[PDB]
């Protein structure tokens, strides 16, 4: 009925979905190789009333044409993969990777889904999972049972050391992936990623070559979310969501003056 | 003008008024039962997850 | 009668005039946007008898967009730039043709090329990213070069340009952040980012919106009264028209 | 009567059954696994008058080719089958279907209404039922009487740990239906669907494979309705309705002029 | 009624399940062959509206 009614409207869902994410990474300030995200936004089509740069009725073009805009919405949300802080633990299970690279997990439906989060254990068979959902690392990682004490080496080599035998036996050798654009994973929840079209071919190696980080033993990685901008971010988008929330009580001030005039 | 679409039981891409939307070989559009995740491209292009 | 149809002009005047004050507060959060202002005129005079001059009303003939630099942000991404100055990123259209776009929001795309972080257009010239780098740094003349481990030195894999136009705001928003070049707009000055009056290439650093917020609330308080008041002329005039043939 | 009188009518019972479907969508702000509606718009058909008979086309932009709308209606009031936030309770019987996918209950006629509400319990038998009306849900999942808590794999299978016994027993497991055309389902309250024939077959499976959502336990899937948009619309739809209104009184107050003054 | 209220609330009910968590180990911070206990977080699901590639 009235276009400033639709546009503002557009702005409300934006920072409904600004809020949103907001939230998100507040939630998760305390999970381990959780990448923080922000909104992407971006202004819809302009109407094309007047042409820039068209003739006028009297052969002159215009230095600007009159264009409406019809607002804005929120178009991706995009992680920031950066480095977060490290927390030194006293298990000798949990790892961390010290550069790009991604754990790789094997889902119950057989894909291979990857993972920042280093939080791992053993289950009945000894063989290294999750700390989670109990999903098993790719590769295997048999621990025996005669093992005293595990290493997990700077090149994901994994030794144990046993009883009665000097030159602790190594029984696996793990590997990560990297991916050109870690931004493009699709983010399935339980801190695991799938690859998708713009992410990139997955690049497998030893952990330490070809660009790929080392993985550093009782040692886990932080949340790089910052707990003070999410809140200034907080303040911005209620003030900016109430203001639009504004134009929409005074179009309806306007529409209902109208009816009792005309 | 008006693009409330929807998918039938059978894949046919129908608006709010009932018309059948045209396709690329000047036919209705029929996309494949099993669908995953409808998305549409900005220049009419729809790519279709099965 | 007339002045039904002036006081009509003058309705649909304001109706565009809020129009743009929502657009401006709706996009009071998009990176690299360009606040907009109405511009009125009045409408052509008449000589009844003849020298009484009688107007026709008023109506908005552009939407001037104010190109001021907005203020800066503060990322830890190592992908998302601003422009200090004069200056538009370039990319490429799926048509073929170079959009321009003030917003910095880029990432790479799946082999590497930095893109939009939106709709993934190609960041014109292409940068590609080798998959061994381990970080990327963009200078203020937008070298772009990345740190490769076993190497010493970072290998520069390109260099961003980007483009001036003597009035930005004959450009065409086709949405998305991007510009189209118009007849208005001027021709595309490339070059280096830094040098004969175009901008420096900020990384980690985003230009936000160029809004006052304070001025569209202001600015909804004369729009609104000035609409409500053009109703009451097209009331008083319905009521004259109605007394005299009731009273005739 | 008058046609211009009828025109307005038809646009108030649209404004209309546009209000009652926003109230609905704001009455059910907090019931779980519940879809919003939106009432769709058409116009009615037009009707050429100066033409002999209903003949059409020709000169449209002429006095003898006019053609007169004969108003509007709601055509359909669409559910908006967008997925919705996720609650997390601790209670062990609600459970939530992240992704496409359905729960199945058992009604009492003997046919089988197709679900999003997991918020599920035992009834006095131990066989696991909907919370609310208690129709049990298919397939049947009996839980022992020593059983001491109860886990719900994310593929549904549910298994109990019996205290005496190392290992969990397996009671039984879920399946969950997906549809080509959800918005083709008929609600018949209580948070049930009926297939139709717009709708299609229902597709069963293990929850988990071949593109279906998992169960997440001790988690509810709240409503997806957006209370700032259903008030947005109503400052439409209220505004609309009161413009209608000044036809009909216009249309009434012009035929009152001509049976008074001629 | 708000997406930000659900998302928060989850925040909320894992924190006190972090603190009591915490508030255990600290109680039990004399018994002999106690194993101190860690909380472990993940996000959950992600709602698909424009898919990634």
């Amino acid at each position: 009925m009235h276009p400033a009614l639709w546009v503002s409207k557009t702005g409300l869902d934006a920072q409904q979905t600004n809020i949103a994410t907001i939230s998100n990474n507040l939630a998760n300030a305390s999970t381990v190789g959780y990448k923080k995200s922000r909104a992407v936004f971006e202004d819809l089509f302009y109407q094309n009333i007047n042409q820039p740069g068209g003739q006028s009725s009297q052969n002159t073009e215009l230095p600007s044409g009159l264009m409406l805009g019809a607002g804005s919405k929120v178009v991706a949300t995009q992680k920031v993969h950066t480095h977060g802080n490290a927390q030194t633990t006293t298990n000798a299970l949990d790892m961390m990777v010290e550069g790009d690279g991604f754990f790789q997990v094997t889902l119950p439906d057989g894909n291979i889904g990857y993972t920042r989060n280093g939080q791992f254990t053993l289950n009945g068979e000894g063989t290294l999972v999750t700390s989670g959902s109990g999903y098993p690392v790719e590769p295997e990682i048999v621990i025996p049972e005669d093992a005293i004490s595990i290493t997990v080496g700077t090149d994901g080599e994994v030794s144990v050391r046993v009883r009665g035998q000097q030159d602790n036996q190594v029984v696996g050798q793990l590997t990560i992936t990297d991916f050109v654009n870690p931004g493009g994973l699709e983010p399935i929840g339980q801190n695991l990623y799938l690859p998708t079209g713009a992410s990139g071919d997955p690049q497998e190696g030893v952990p330490g070559l070809d660009g790929l980080g080392e993985i550093r033993q009782s040692m886990l990685e932080a949340s790089n979310v910052n707990v003070t901008e999410e809140l200034v971010n907080m303040i911005e988008a209620q003030r900016v969501y109430e203001m639009n929330s504004k134009v929409i009580s005074s179009v309806d001030k306007m529409m209902s003056f109208v009816n009792q005039q005309l | 003008r008006n693009g409330n679409l929807k998918v039938d039981q059978n894949g046919m891409l129908t608006n709010a008024s009932g018309h059948l939307v045209l396709g690329e070989n000047d036919a209705p559009i029929t996309l494949p039962i099993p669908l995953s995740k409808i998305e549409i491209g900005r220049d009419g292009t729809i790519s279709v997850l099965p």
